[PDB]
């Protein structure tokens, strides 16, 4: 069921590009899920601080 | 200031909530071919969204 | 379309990791911002010029 | 100029204003087709590449831009199977935007 | 379709001269290129014949 | 120094003045062999990390 290696539960990543709009904003993020790991992309969100 | 201005009446002003929509509607652009999102396998480029 | 500011003279430029399949090369030129609307928007407070 | 003529020193330099420079992603850098051969070898090379560019630039009191084209084929197909109807599919290949 | 990092007026520009010669005007769709005097851009001071 | 001795503060410092720094990408920092234990990894020979 579950590992004994070492490994996070939680990943943050910050965008690899980004784009500042007059009416719209981009992020670009390198979502890299490693070997043995699936991610069920309903766990996923941005986070947005303004 | 005048002898007839004392008799001034005040009204509050309309209360107004403001706030994000609920779950974030229209937070992010969805069905629009003009902004569309990506969610593409790297190094291929096809878009799966 | 990348800033220069004024009386800088090296312009350096990175794009994130993509796919280059079918792609065919650059062109590049140079513009002055005043002589450059910005498109993004209905009208440019900013474009001071004809 | 003549049999007093001032000890001189000479500057060279060149204009062309009408164009944009270019650069073809090309084996050699001619025109053999509008879809070059390194734009098919990153084809098979099914892999991702970054890219820096470094341009050196003369300095102006002004702020300036630079403007780049990624050369690309940006296209359209267009279908009209009734009389009330079209239906239109875009691609770009390199620098993509979905459909 | 539109895109924001598309450039339909400049790629009109450079079709038409593909196609024909900018050098000759026509008032229906007001086309008649940006010019200069070249006289006036690279000066030939040849002088005067005084 | 001295019965007359002023009071006063340590400071403290080093210099190394032909090395350059090291961080050997080994999972435990020692050379083990010229090809390390992280450089042949599951991960870092199979994926393209940022």
């Amino acid at each position: 069921v579950t590992t004994d290696r070492s490994q996070r539960l939680t990943l943050r990543f910050v965008p690899v590009d980004r784009e500042d709009t007059t009416y719209s904003y981009k992020a670009r993020f390198t979502l890299a899920v490693g070997d043995n790991r699936v991610l069920d992309m309903a766990s996923t969100y941005f986070d947005i601080r303004g | 200031s005048s002898e007839t201005n004392l008799t001034q009446q005040s009204m509050p002003n309309r209360p107004n909530y403001i706030g994000f929509r609920d779950n974030f509607v229209g937070l992010m652009y969805y069905n629009s071919t003009g902004n569309m999102g990506v969610l593409a396998g790297q190094a291929s480029q096809l878009n799966a969204v | 379309l990348y800033p220069i500011p004024a009386k800088a003279t090296n312009v350096p430029i990175s794009i994130p990791s993509r796919n280059w399949a079918a792609f065919r090369g650059w062109s590049f030129t140079r513009l002055k911002t005043k002589e450059t609307p910005s498109l993004g928007s209905g009208f440019d407070p900013y474009f001071v010029y004809s | 100029i003549g049999q007093t003529a001032v000890p001189s020193v000479t500057q060279k330099k060149f204009l062309c204003d009408r164009v944009m420079w270019r650069i073809p992603f090309s084996s050699n850098f001619m025109s053999m087709g509008a879809l070059t051969d390194l734009g098919q070898n990153m084809l098979y090379a099914n892999s991702a590449h970054a890219l820096d560019m470094t341009f050196e630039v003369d300095p102006m009191d002004e702020p300036t831009l630079l403007y780049l084209l990624f050369e690309v084929f940006d296209v359209v197909r267009v279908h009209q199977p009734h009389r009330g109807v079209i239906e239109a599919v875009y691609l770009r290949t390199p620098f993509s935007a979905g459909n | 379709v539109d895109l924001q990092d598309r450039n339909t007026e400049l790629s009109y520009q450079l079709l038409l001269d593909s196609l024909g010669d900018r050098t000759r005007y026509f008032s229906m769709w007001n086309s008649a290129v940006d010019s200069y005097d070249p006289d006036v851009r690279i000066i030939e001071n040849h002088g005067v014949e005084d």
